[PDB]
């Protein structure tokens, strides 16, 4: 899924990763939280909130 | 002012 950050977000944990308002993410998985997506950025992969991004699968 | 982030604990 083409994930696009609507806002600037700094992770809160080691499992999560940061993005700046406008990053292009790569959603590799989603199979639990209807609040956290496991996407890819900056040579890393982690959890990101669905309310801080505009989804386009 | 970005949204209130969800509680990341299921």
């Amino acid at each position: 899924m083409e994930a696009i950050a609507k806002y600037d977000f700094k992770a809160t944990a080691d499992d999560e990763l940061s993005f700046k308002r406008g990053d292009i993410l790569k959603v590799l998985n989603e199979e639990c939280d209807q609040n956290w997506y496991k996407a890819e950025l900056n040579g890393k992969d982690g959890f990101i909130p669905k309310n801080y991004i505009e989804m386009k699968p | 002012v970005p949204p209130p982030v969800p509680p990341r604990r299921r």
